[PDB]
């Protein structure tokens, strides 16, 4: 199918504590297989998948390096905006950025983003033209003249085109063992009564990857929703996922009930009969 | 500055097995800022060896992190995540149910 | 692969 990679970065200033706490993770699909914590012993960018492990030295330490600066960036960005908001230095502030490619059964660029965020809402983002930035309020019309004089979208797009995408391929070549698998859900169903008239339908997926699917609760084909509680889809820590949706049925009417499953590890869908 | 309260679920890795080696996963998300404190609960008691997962976050920009441990269930032994937030008044406690 | 962050393109 088609894949993708993404880098997530977190800064949090700590006034009066130590430095900013900085926390990066890369994820192609839905596993990770880098991380780099400033509050780990290790101060150095550290595998999370085997497949990136075969990556030589010069990876590694280049990879450590571009995390470093991104860390010293992010402080410097923290001051920065504290006084465009005329915000104390007692408080504590955040900046999230994202960024990553997407590929297709092709592997050609599909997709890129670069977006970046100011205590939990949108800062400054690049638009779906790899060329203009979408500023969210005042302070960030202050970057973007600034991100306009200096060609940032170019320089953004050379990476989304370039080397995101060549370490992309790459890694999905080196992990194809697991990143090109599928593994299709495993569906339970289960009876809960809430009294002598109504009873509880669950239907489970469990050890499903990758995370995307659907479930919905059909009454004689007829797909329920509106009274299916769903829960958010959750990982079982194994690098598989879980989710579930419930619904409320009278009791003697269970046998009309079907769950549908949808998930691309599966050649078509599931509708199972209780 | 915004405020956003976690969701907490609490689950196993693998369909419970009495006696049989296993995990206990609690999932915390959707939350704003970053800070958040996750303990798992053995019969009321808090259970040490726990790790979690490296902060990472959603198109929302909100926060999700897994905290885990090994375990082996028991039909008598109790089990909880016990989760603190600055969006809570008091911690929040929501106790392992294996049918969730 | 990560992206650079020491150009003047990342200073807000």
């Amino acid at each position: 199918g088609s894949h993708s990679m993404r880098y997530f970065f977190t800064s949090v200033s700590r006034p009066g504590r130590g430095e900013p706490r900085f926390i990066a993770v890369g994820y192609v699909d839905d596993t990770q297989f880098v991380r780099f914590d400033s509050d780990a012993a290790s101060q150095k960018m550290e595998p999370r998948a085997p497949w990136i492990e075969q990556e030589g030295p010069e990876y590694w330490d280049q990879e450590t390096r571009n995390m470093k600066a991104h860390s010293q960036t992010d402080r410097a960005n923290l001051g920065t905006l504290r006084g465009y908001y005329n915000q104390s230095e007692d408080g504590s502030h955040t900046i999230q950025i994202m960024y990553g490619c997407d590929v297709g059964p092709d592997g050609r660029f599909l997709r890129g983003y670069r977006q970046d965020a100011y205590d939990g809402k949108d800062y400054i983002a690049l638009n779906e033209d790899l060329r203009s930035w979408t500023a969210a309020d005042m302070a960030a019309q202050i970057t973007k003249r600034k991100w306009e004089a200096v060609h940032a979208a170019e320089q953004r797009r050379v990476y989304l085109e370039g080397r995101c995408v060549d370490g992309l391929r790459r890694y999905l070549e080196n992990g194809k063992e697991t990143l090109q698998r599928t593994d299709p859900p495993k569906t339970h169903m289960t009876h809960h009564p809430i009294s002598d008239h109504e009873a509880t339908l669950r239907c489970w997926a469990l050890g499903f990857y990758p995370a995307e699917i659907t479930l919905t609760w059909q009454r004689d084909g007829e797909d329920q929703t509106q009274d299916t509680e769903l829960v958010e889809t959750r990982p079982a820590g194994d690098g598989t996922f879980q989710k579930w949706a419930a619904v409320v049925v009278p009791s003697g009417e269970e046998q009309r009930y079907t769950c549908h499953v949808q998930h691309e590890g599966l050649p078509k869908p599931l509708t199972l009969r209780w | 500055m915004i405020q956003r309260t976690p969701k907490i679920q609490v689950y196993s890795r693998h369909p419970a097995e009495n006696g049989k080696s296993n995990f206990l996963n609690c999932y915390v998300s959707g939350f704003h800022p970053s800070d958040i404190e996750v303990d798992l609960l053995k019969n009321g008691e808090r259970i040490e060896k726990v790790e979690h997962s490296d902060l990472s976050f959603s198109k929302d920009w909100s926060f999700y992190l897994l905290y885990y441990t090994e375990f082996t269930p028991t039909e008598k032994d109790e089990y909880a995540c016990r989760v603190n937030h600055v969006t809570l008044s008091q911690p929040k406690i929501v106790k392992w149910d294996r049918d969730m | 692969e990560v992206d650079n962050a020491t150009r003047f393109a990342s200073v807000y």
